């Protein structure tokens, strides 16, 4: 079918530039896998001790989300009250989604910051709750996609450029610049002409549920603000989930 | 605020 322009090529050959100097341990990751021992989150509500080893991770990776957009032009050219809204926004969608990008699922373990292994459970109790089984889902799911680094890229700033976001400012220019990667996304994939029958309309669907991810792991942020010792809440962290 | 100003400001 339809492919790509020389000029939406060089728009990816971004993108991809872009998500591979900010994604941890590049794809030389399952040999910094490190498993979280078994003991941590088990026979209970919450567990510190893993809410913990979590969060004392989480401040990295958000930055390279922050790296990661500031290496998107399309981005730079926008306010830096919106440039916000939107890192806010998609943080977690486009954390988790390179999450579950890393599933194994002989193991059945996602790998996290590329040094952490953790298991549906672990993620579970650790505080995300009913999101983990959706994190993991997610994963298992995509096993079949083998998303290169390109698609995974592309379908983080179709993330990162979500228009409806509130207080923005540039809405306009923004969902042009989304419709500017889908478009371009949507081409590389037939280029890619993955086997995988009725396909770009499925990878869509991916974009809402980590979506839906995002969406609630905000609620359960309150929760975590409740249940755990704001001792443990990193300041960007809450810089940016917190209100 | 805070911080991400400083992650969106910092050439390096
Ligand atoms: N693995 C990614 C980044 C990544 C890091 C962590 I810590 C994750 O777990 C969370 C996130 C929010 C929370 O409130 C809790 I509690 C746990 C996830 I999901 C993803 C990367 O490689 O960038």
């Amino acid at each position: 079918k339809p492919e790509p322009t020389d000029e939406e090529w060089e728009l990816i050959k971004t993108v991809t530039e872009a998500h591979v100097a900010t994604n941890a341990q590049g794809s030389h990751w399952k040999q910094k896998r490190k498993f979280l021992p078994e003991d941590i989150g088990q026979a209970p509500k919450v567990d510190l001790e893993a809410f913990s080893h979590f969060t004392k991770i989480i401040t990295p990776a958000i930055t390279r989300v922050v790296d990661f957009a500031k290496k998107l032009p399309m981005f730079c050219e926008l306010p830096c009250e919106d440039q916000i809204i939107l890192l806010k926004g998609c943080c977690m969608e486009i954390m988790s989604l390179r999450a579950a990008v890393r599933y194994d699922p002989e193991s059945e373990t996602l790998t996290l910051n590329g040094e952490m292994a953790v298991t549906r459970g672990q993620l579970k109790n650790g505080g995300l709750g009913v999101v983990s089984d959706a994190i993991f889902d997610l994963g298992m799911s995509l096993s079949s996609f083998n998303l290169d680094d390109t698609e995974v890229a592309l379908l983080q700033a179709v993330l990162l450029m979500s228009s409806d976001r509130p207080g923005l400012a540039c809405v306009e220019r923004i969902e042009k610049y989304q419709d500017s990667f889908l478009l371009a996304f949507e081409h590389y994939i037939n280029y890619r002409k993955h086997h995988v029958t009725h396909f770009w309309p499925k990878l869509l669907m991916k974009v809402t549920d980590l979506r839906m991810i995002g969406a609630c792991h905000a609620s359960r942020f309150l929760h975590m603000k409740v249940e755990c010792p704001t001792e443990l809440f990193p300041p960007l962290f809450l810089e940016v989930f917190e209100d | 605020h805070k911080i991400l100003h400083r992650l969106l400001q910092d050439s390096s």
